[PDB]
């Protein structure tokens, strides 16, 4: 699920489902 | 950032772990 564009609540449930526990930062203007 | 690298562009594993705490 993470090798293709991933745009918008697409991108943020990746970082959710990588991330795990640790959390994670989600800056799109920087 | 992770616009460009992840919805612009193919995003992954690599990248998406740059981002986590």
């Amino acid at each position: 699920f993470v090798n293709q564009h991933l745009c918008g609540s697409h991108l943020v449930e990746a970082l959710y489902l990588v991330c795990g526990e640790r959390g994670f930062f989600y800056t799109p203007k920087t | 950032g992770i616009v460009e690298q992840c919805c612009t562009s193919i995003c992954s594993l690599y990248q998406l772990e740059n981002y986590c705490n």
